[PDB]
């Protein structure tokens, strides 16, 4: 699930995309990560 | 009391000329009476109020003051109640048809139909008393008609902003709906039986229908009607009798067009397919074949029956040389009907079918020169290739465009004229390159500095397959869902994107978009072998016509790169250099010219030595840019010349031509340094040059008239305002020819008073009435200047600039007959001015970010009262014209004239006792400001000393015009105070003399230290001859210029006081 | 401290920076050319003798540290050039040490230029394309110069290349020369002594 970082909807579209890998196992695939530090906290973080 | 009657008597004219006035109620649809002819009413009650006005001033309005100011604020109060009714009633006209015509309404707003209903019940009261008393003093005499009014518009603007939603909807059934904005579908979707009103708002709608061609009975809609009168008349007339909706026929109109000019198309390659079988043709049968079709089917005929005749040729040297010699002798043939005076839509058609004739004698001369001897050799595959399969059924499909490996349809959009542009061999790799980037479902991304040819070239190959195709110039404020919106408008319509300036889009953003991008290649990947993709996670159909262009330039003001996954979506191409001798050889051989091609070999090469021989400058373009518009306007006053000749064939002095053009459009760039160097290069490069310049007597003759009626010194070319009216005469010449102009040079040039003086004298020559509107850039932010999409309802607000812009296009008021200027009064900065971009240039064009393309009538004129443009690049010095106004321009006795003439005249508390001081002032200081004197002098010197701030000439001159502006008032309160002696003459001399000595030292040192102000003051003992106060340590800073004509100490001034125990340190 | 050494670099720096004349009616385009080029070289070498004496007393002396004065300490402690001293064509931001080595060899051509000035006389002198701010308009006044004396036409004037026109400063790239016939060679670069170069019809 090839989601490009850098919009609202992109934030929502990873976050439910991690969701769904989560559960079911599928990879999911984030383009272009480093133009929002502020959510690759959170990303990092939940990811622990 | 002879001339009080008079007066009277015109008050009475006044009273019976509006007793005759009244409202003019016309029935619409047997609903009601609603009123009419608003132009006229508008220009009465300007008019009424003009002559009130008038006669306000002079000479004898005070005893009949109270009469004429009832009538004053009787128009006025009129004016604003009808100018709010005329909204009301153009608001409430589409409101009623959409409430009408569209169903399930009722069902979807109940809550808007009911009040929507209760202010049509208000609404149609107003009409009923409106029609009992039609009178324009009966219908104001109704009491709180003011607040109804407000209260009715307010409610319309309710009902729309809450109706809003469901436009989107409609935006779902007609797909070209994405392109209008909110107003203008209101308009759209409200007047469909009215249809008149619609003719306005299809410029926006398809590339070349500007109105459609309609029954007197506006039922049946007989064809389409571009903008530069050229019409298509429909084979099978759609027909609006049959009552289907509005998006059903206009996809039936979208339709008809293009099977039409199918069959058109058709029809003209048969005519060619018949004519070029022989080798010598008829001028005659010619030009009457090119006066039977459109453009753009005479020249794709034109292409088809040369690839046809060039392919039998190389089916197979010989057959290859009568293809060239039928091609050379249709260009001496067009040469020739070229050369003579035309009507000017077939002299387009010949210029466009010489361009593509001599294009197609190139590529003919390039198979030529080499050994080809199949159709499969690349060298003719390297070209491009029409086919018109005359068996095939379908007539949408016959045509197909064959370029290498790359095989495509024709849209038949209808375009109109347009533009023609040349096929340079960088324009052919351009092509070529662009085509195999389509080829593999791929967006085109054309990059560059501006001045190459990157988004025209896109455009006339959208053009040239006929497609239609859109430019936006995208800035920071384009959204993920506005690129969404713009994305699935042209989804569903099937046009090309040419989105221009891409590179500044907030880089998230642009990676955002991406993945959109790519959802759009998938789609074209699977129609390539019912086909759609998600965009805004909706599925939506995908037209076969799909095409993204990419214009950007790299690091042009700094704009954001574009990212990696990004950038293999787009094929990359640089243009840098184009061909600029082979363009202006066909551009002066397509507007007719002997030597266009010796013409072309002195202005390209002189063009090359101008760019560099001339000093940098910021505000300097020797580009492509600017040659077209030399060209363009070479050719014009070419055709001027000619007619000027045949007023009273033969040979003209060209070169004449061609140097009057590049001085009249390049002399008012340069500062004075650089005029000798342009003077010397066109010299050395044309031996038979000369000049010529000027023969503007009665503009030069209203500008003296309107410079002495407002205070200003009119010049006749080398007195002392000989340099200010030369360069208002050539701001009036770029706005004969250019379009946007900059105004660049320091600040106290008179630049301001230039566009005001050229403003009033052009109304007072042309009779068109010239309104200006004023905005400052940096006052308000680049949000509030052109407008905000809301994130959360996606409703676009207005900025200033929108709202100007929208009010001219809109013309309730009539304000397309009048001239409008829209001059920017700030510092250009390539942060708001790149999004000028497009309406600076030949696109002519506004974008917005909700869809909504604003085009600009040719009224407008955009103009910059600007400091300097270093901070802005070269996509807005070389879109504009450049008018430089440098700071010897406006010499300083000019100013000391306009002091003088607005002492004399215009009293200074608005004949009077004081105004009379201020004539007799006037006269006293009249040897001081003239020549070098004291002023002169004293400035210069001032100049070498130094400020705290930094100072010019303008500042310390108006300190010192309130300075003696105070010295005026002084006089005349001292002739208050003293009633039985006035002020005599030899002590207001004695008085005034030194006051000026004062002032101007508190002027031009009043912003320093107390040593470098003595240092001025004793320049000032040591320079001039005015008495002084005789103490060689006191400088005369330390004194007062006293009523009696002396000087009084300042140090003598302050006493040795103290304060009491109570306020010891109070502040 | 730290303005101890930087008064004593900055008394090290303008050794080799003057003065310069500054000598504007003439018919040939070289003249002309070379005033305005004499012109700009003498007005940067004011305005950088001016700024360097400038620092050298807010540093030691009774002068205050301006908005100005303090972005010029700043960006000569760092050892980058200040944005109003480069005007010219610089390659990628040296650094100063070597850009007023520069400024000092631009200022002695155009001190050499200037001399020659004062005296046709002006097709005499040999010139370094480096040391001038822009080469090719030397390059045009010089086609120019040509099309003038010799009447000729400006559209078809090729250059005849020799090792009127004498043209020093130049360096080769991986090649040598032998009675202008190019040669290959493991050479880095090679200096061309001079380069005669002459205005050909055909
Ligand atoms: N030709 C002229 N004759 C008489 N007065 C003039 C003329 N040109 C300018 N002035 C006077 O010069 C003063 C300032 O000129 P103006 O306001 O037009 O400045 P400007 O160049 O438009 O300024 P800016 O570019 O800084 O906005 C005014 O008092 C104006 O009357
Ligand atoms: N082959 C050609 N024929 C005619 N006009 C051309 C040609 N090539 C370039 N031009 C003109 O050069 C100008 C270049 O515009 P351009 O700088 O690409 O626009 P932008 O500012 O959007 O980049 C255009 O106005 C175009 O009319
Ligand atoms: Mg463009
Ligand atoms: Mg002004």
């Amino acid at each position: 699930t090839s989601i490009a970082i850098g919009s609202a909807e992109g934030f929502n579209q990873a976050d439910k995309a991690i969701n769904t890998a989560v559960k079911s196992g599928r990879w999911v695939m984030l383009k272009n990560v480093h133009l929002a530090p502020g959510w690759l906290m959170q990303l990092e973080k939940k990811l622990h | 009391a002879q001339g009080e009657m008079a007066l009277e008597e015109f008050l009475k004219q006044i009273r019976e000329v509006w007793n005759t006035y009244e409202l003019d109620l016309v029935n619409y649809q047997n609903k009601c009476r609603l009123i009419r002819g608003w132009d006229d009413l508008f220009n009465k009650v300007k008019e009424h109020i003009n002559s009130v006005s008038a006669m306000k001033l002079s000479p004898y309005y005070k005893v009949f003051e109270e009469d004429a100011l009832s009538w004053e604020d009787k128009l006025n109060r009129i004016m604003a109640l009808f100018d709010v009714w005329i909204d009301v009633q153009r608001r409430w006209v589409y409101l009623e048809g959409i409430f009408t015509g569209s169903a399930d309404i009722k069902h979807l707003l109940p809550v808007e139909t009911q009040e929507f209903q209760s202010i049509s019940t208000e609404f149609l009261a107003l009409m009923k008393k409106v029609s009992k008393s039609p009178l324009v003093m009966d219908v104001l005499n109704i009491q709180g008609v003011q607040r109804s009014l407000e209260r009715l518009a307010d409610l319309l603007g309710e009902i729309q902003k809450a109706l809003g939603e469901y436009l989107e909807r409609e935006r779902s059934s007609f797909p070209r709906f994405y392109f209008v904005g909110d107003e203008d579908l209101l308009e759209i979707i409200g007047n469909s039986k009215n249809v008149a009103k619609l003719q306005k708002h299809f410029k926006k709608m398809f590339a070349g229908v500007s109105s459609i061609i309609l029954n007197e009975d506006n039922s049946v809609v007989l064809g389409i009607s571009s903008r530069e009168g050229e019409e298509v008349m429909f084979k099978t007339p759609v027909s609006i009798t049959e009552h289907p909706k509005i998006n059903e026929w206009l996809t039936l109109v979208e339709k008809e067009m293009r099977v039409t000019l199918a069959k058109l198309l058709a029809e003209s390659v048969t005519e060619v397919e018949i004519f070029g079988k022989a080798t010598s043709i008829d001028p005659n049968t010619y030009i009457t074949w090119i006066d039977k079709y459109q453009a753009q089917l005479v020249v794709l005929s034109a292409q088809i029956a040369w690839s046809e005749n060039v392919e039998t040729a190389l089916s197979s040297a010989a057959p290859l040389h009568s293809v060239l010699s039928n091609v050379e002798v249709t260009l001496n043939v067009l040469a020739d009907s070229v050369l003579m005076e035309q009507p000017p839509l077939r002299r387009r058609k010949l210029e466009h079918l010489i361009t593509e004739l001599v294009h197609q004698r190139d590529v003919t001369r390039s198979l030529i020169k080499s050994k080809i001897d199949n159709a499969k050799s690349f060298e003719w595959l390297s070209q491009m290739r029409f086919y018109f399969d005359p068996k095939q059924t379908d007539v949408l499909q016959q045509l197909s465009i064959q370029m290498a490996n790359a095989k495509f349809n024709y849209g038949f959009e209808y375009l109109g004229v347009q533009d023609k542009l040349v096929q340079t061999p960088l324009t052919d790799r351009c092509y070529l390159t662009m085509t195999q980037a389509l080829e593999a479902r791929l967006g085109g991304s054309p990059f560059g500095p501006a001045g190459t040819g990157k988004t025209e070239s896109v455009k006339a190959l959208g053009h040239q397959l006929g497609r239609f195709v859109l430019v936006f110039n995208c800035d920071e404020t384009f959204d993920f869902q506005a690129m969404g919106r713009i994305f699935v408008g042209l989804c569903q319509v099937g046009a090309w994107g040419c989105f221009d300036e891409f590179n500044r889009l907030e880089e998230r953003m642009l990676s955002a978009v991406s993945q959109q991008v790519q959802c759009i290649q998938e789609a074209l990947r699977e129609h390539s072998n019912p086909i759609t993709c998600e965009l805004l996670n909706k599925q939506v159909k995908v037209s076969p016509d799909m095409a993204i262009f990419i214009t950007m330039n790299p690091g042009y003001a700094g704009r954001s790169n574009l990212p990696d996954n990004l950038k293999k979506l787009f094929r990359s191409l640089a243009m840098t250099k184009p061909d600029r001798q082979l363009i202006a050889q066909v551009m002066l051989y397509s507007q007719g010219f002997r030597t266009a091609e010796v013409l072309a070999n002195k202005i390209v090469p002189f063009f090359k030595l101008c760019d560099e021989q001339l000093s940098s400058q910021s505000h300097y373009d020797f580009g492509l840019r600017a040659l077209k518009s030399v060209l363009v306007s070479a050719g014009n006053v070419k055709r001027e010349r000619i007619q000027k000749i045949k007023r009273e064939a033969e040979n003209l002095p060209e070169q004449e031509i061609l140097i009057q053009s590049v001085c009249e459009t390049m002399v008012p760039k340069l500062v004075a340094e650089d005029i000798p160097l342009l003077f010397s290069l066109l010299s050395d490069v044309f031996p038979g040059v000369q000049y010529h310049r000027g023969e503007m007597t009665a503009l030069r003759e209203e500008l003296k008239k309107v410079c002495q009626e407002m205070y200003l010194t009119y010049g006749d070319g080398e007195e002392v305002g000989g340099m200010w009216v030369e360069k208002v005469l050539q701001l009036y010449q770029i706005t004969q020819i250019n379009h946007g102009l900059m105004m660049v040079g320091p600040s106290g040039s008179g630049k301001s008073m230039a566009w005001r003086v050229l403003l009033k004298a052009l109304e007072r020559l042309e009779g068109v009435e010239g309104v200006a509107h004023i905005i400052d850039p940096k006052a308000i932010s680049k949000d509030h200047l052109y407008g905000t999409l809301d994130p959360n309802t996606r409703e676009w607000t207005d900025g200033l600039f929108t709202h100007v812009l929208r009010k001219i296009i809109d013309s309730v008021r009539g304000e397309l007959q009048k001239r409008q200027w829209i001059v920017f009064d700030g510092d250009v900065d390539p942060e708001w001015v790149e999004n000028l971009n497009s309406v600076l240039d030949d696109n002519k064009l506004l974008t917005l970010p909700n869809g909504e393309r604003l085009s600009l009538p040719p009224n407008v004129r955009i103009m910059f009262e600007v400091q300097d443009l270093k901070y802005a690049t070269l996509a807005t010095v070389s879109r504009c014209g450049m008018v430089w106004f440098s700071e010897d321009v406006l010499s300083t006795d000019m100013i000391f004239n306009n002091f003088l003439a607005r002492l004399r005249s215009i009293p200074l508390d608005e004949a009077s006792p004081m105004l009379q001081i201020q004539r007799d002032a006037a006269t006293i200081m009249q040897p001081y400001f003239t020549s070098n004197g004291l002023v002169t002098k004293a400035l210069e010197h001032a100049f070498q000393l130094e400020h705290i701030m930094d100072l010019t000439r303008l500042r310390c001159l108006g300190s010192l015009f309130s300075m003696l502006h105070q010295a005026c008032r002084n006089v005349a309160q001292y002739n208050a105070n003293h009633p039985d002696f006035p002020m005599q003459i030899e002590q207001l001399e004695r008085y005034i003399q030194r006051y000026l000595v004062y002032a101007i030292l508190w002027s031009l040192s009043g912003d320093s230290r107390l040593k470098m102000r003595a240092e001025l003051g004793e320049y000032i003992r040591r320079i001039t001859t005015v008495p002084l106060p005789t103490a060689p340590n006191i400088p005369i800073i330390d004194y007062e210029v006293s009523i009696s004509g002396e000087w009084s100490p300042w140090q003598a001034k302050v006493p040795q006081i103290e304060v009491e125990t109570h306020k010891v340190a109070a502040p | 401290t730290l303005h101890t050494t930087a008064s004593n670099w900055l008394h090290l720096i303008p050794q080799t920076l003057s003065h310069l004349k500054r000598t504007e009616n003439i018919k040939d385009p070289l003249f002309r050319f070379f005033e305005r080029e004499v012109k700009m070289g003498a007005k940067l070498l004011q305005d950088v003798r001016q700024d360097l004496a400038d620092v050298v007393q807010v540093c030691e002396g009774k002068k205050k540290q301006t908005n100005y004065l303090r972005t010029l300490i700043n960006e000569l402690v760092k050892g980058i050039l200040p944005r109003s001293w480069s005007h010219y064509t610089v390659p990628a931001g040296m650094t100063v040490i070597q850009w007023v080595s520069d400024f000092s060899e631009r200022i002695k051509q155009l001190q050499n230029i200037s001399l020659a000035a004062a005296s046709k006389e002006l097709k005499n002198i040999h010139v370094c394309l480096g040391g001038l701010f822009v080469p090719e308009a030397y390059i045009t006044a010089t086609r120019q110069y040509v099309a003038q004396a010799n009447s000729w036409s400006l559209e078809e004037l090729c250059l005849e290349v020799n090792v009127s026109f004498g043209v020093t400063g130049l360096k080769l790239q991986g090649a040598t020369c032998n009675n202008n016939k190019l040669s290959l060679s493991n050479a880095i670069s090679t200096a061309l002594p001079l380069t005669q170069l002459r205005w050909v019809k055909q």
